[PDB]
């Protein structure tokens, strides 16, 4: 169907900054486009309707422009409540498409993640399952990649991630990744590796352990 | 003032039918051009448009969800209903219903149609989880070796679960991660804390009220 | 398909 690509996906900013987010349609959507701000825990709030019309109650620092396939959202002076995620919506065609969103977080200096790998407890292994946890502590920007490797085999489909919300004091993020295997399977290998790729790292950092090595 | 509110069951099992209700006030679905739409949001994801119904009973659905959705309205009791047949865990999300303005009318006439280009008022939203799973307490496991450390709060249902360190005294350097819904239909979560490799005992205080599962967990290297 | 309005 109709494609609504937002740019950028994530944006670093500080109070008082002027930011602009753009929403690009794969086909013309005329002026049938809406911008929303969504704070964690809350529902989307209308800021702009009909590409540029300012919604009643919404602060004048919010502005929308463009038509057809190119749309922009401008927040002239960022306030604390604008650290949120923004969405654009197209209502010219059915289905009424939404964009992927643009997260706006508090900018801070780049900080690489402290990486830690945790092997499964023998207490868990007794139950027939093995969970390997990788921890990426206090990093920034929020954008990180975790690649599990077991005896050099690349893991896929057997891990789940979870990111904290930017810290109100650090402005950092923390990520948890859990590789899950059966005990039988876990005991068929030795090197369990967590490769971490992040902007604050010149090259990927890898934390590992040898199942056994006591 | 316009308000909408979602109601329905927080839990539904796979293959089952989900019936959501949107109760509104401040407008009527007998009002010209007005529509009420549904939009969902999976945990951590973008908004996904589901359907919309207007005062003239005109209905439109998401192409990919079509075969499983039915939208309907009860003009008399300001209620719009969304029925979603045979759900799967991917249907797990927060469901919002929202108001769509109709064209501006001047006496007879529609002078303005720009206001329809948005969903101006949204409801709080309702959280729905899809699991064939039953209420179950977590197994707490240690995560042992600035030094990192923590507890793996695994295989519980449903949400939520509280995690505290040292009965609430330890708070700095703590990170309780949001839980992931496993293919098993159970949640798993981790709480870690970083400290000075020099140190003090570390214990997780885990409480999952639904299962009445309470656990204290000392963790050492 | 086009929107209603």
């Amino acid at each position: 169907a109709l494609q609504l690509t937002q740019s950028p996906s994530s944006l670093s900013a500080s109070v008082g900054d002027r930011i602009t987010i753009t929403c690009r349609a794969s086909q013309g959507v005329t002026s049938a486009l809406a911008w929303y701000r969504q704070k964690p825990g809350s529902p989307p709030q209308l800021l702009i309707y009909d590409a540029s019309s300012l919604e009643s109650g919404v602060p004048s620092r919010f502005s929308g422009s463009g038509s057809g396939t190119e749309f922009t959202l401008t927040i002239s002076t960022l306030r604390p409540e604008d650290f949120a995620t923004y969405y654009c919506q197209q209502l010219h065609f059915y289905p009424h498409t939404f964009g992927g969103g643009t997260r706006v977080d508090v900018r801070r200096t780049v900080a690489a993640p402290s990486v830690f790998i945790f092997p499964p407890s023998d207490e868990q292994l007794k139950s027939g399952t093995a969970s390997v946890v990788c921890l990426l502590n206090n990093f920034y920007p929020r954008e990180a990649k975790v690649q599990w490797k077991v005896d050099n085999a690349l893991q896929s489909g057997n891990s789940q991630e979870s990111v904290t919300e930017q810290d109100s004091k650090d402005s950092t993020y923390s990520l948890s990744s859990t590789l899950t295997l059966s005990k039988a399977d876990y005991e068929k290998h030795k090197v369990y590796e967590c490769e971490v790729t992040h902007q604050g790292l010149s090259s990927p950092v890898t934390k590992s352990f040898n199942r056994g090595e006591c | 003032r316009i308000t909408l509110k979602e109601s329905g069951p927080p839990l539904v099992k796979p293959t089952q039918t989900l019936t959501l209700t949107c109760s509104f006030s401040g407008f009527s679905l007998s009002d010209f051009g007005v529509g009420v739409g549904w939009i969902r949001q999976p945990p951590g994801k973008a908004l996904e448009w589901l359907a919309i119904i207007y005062s003239d009973d005109d209905k439109r659905y998401s192409p990919s969800l079509n075969t499983r959705l039915t939208i309907t309205k009860d003009t008399s009791k300001n209620q719009v209903v969304l029925v979603m047949t045979r759900v799967s865990p991917v249907d797990t999300a927060t469901y919002f219903c929202a108001h769509r303005r109709g064209p501006t009318t001047l006496f007879g006439v529609p002078i303005a149609r720009g206001p329809v280009n948005a969903m101006d008022v949204w409801g709080q939203g309702i959280t729905v989880t899809i699991s064939s799973t039953s209420t179950k307490g977590p197994s707490v496991f240690p995560l042992a070796p600035t030094a990192a450390l923590g507890c793996l709060v695994k295989d519980y249902f449903p949400e939520p679960v509280t995690v505290s360190w040292n009965s609430g005294a330890l708070t700095s350097g703590v990170h309780t991660f949001p839980a992931v819904l496993q293919s098993s239909g159970l949640y798993s979560l981790s709480s870690v804390v970083t400290v000075p490799s020099s140190s003090q005992t570390y214990t997780c205080n885990v409480n999952h009220k639904p299962s009445n599962t309470k656990v204290d967990k000392r963790v050492e290297p | 398909e086009l929107d209603k309005w």
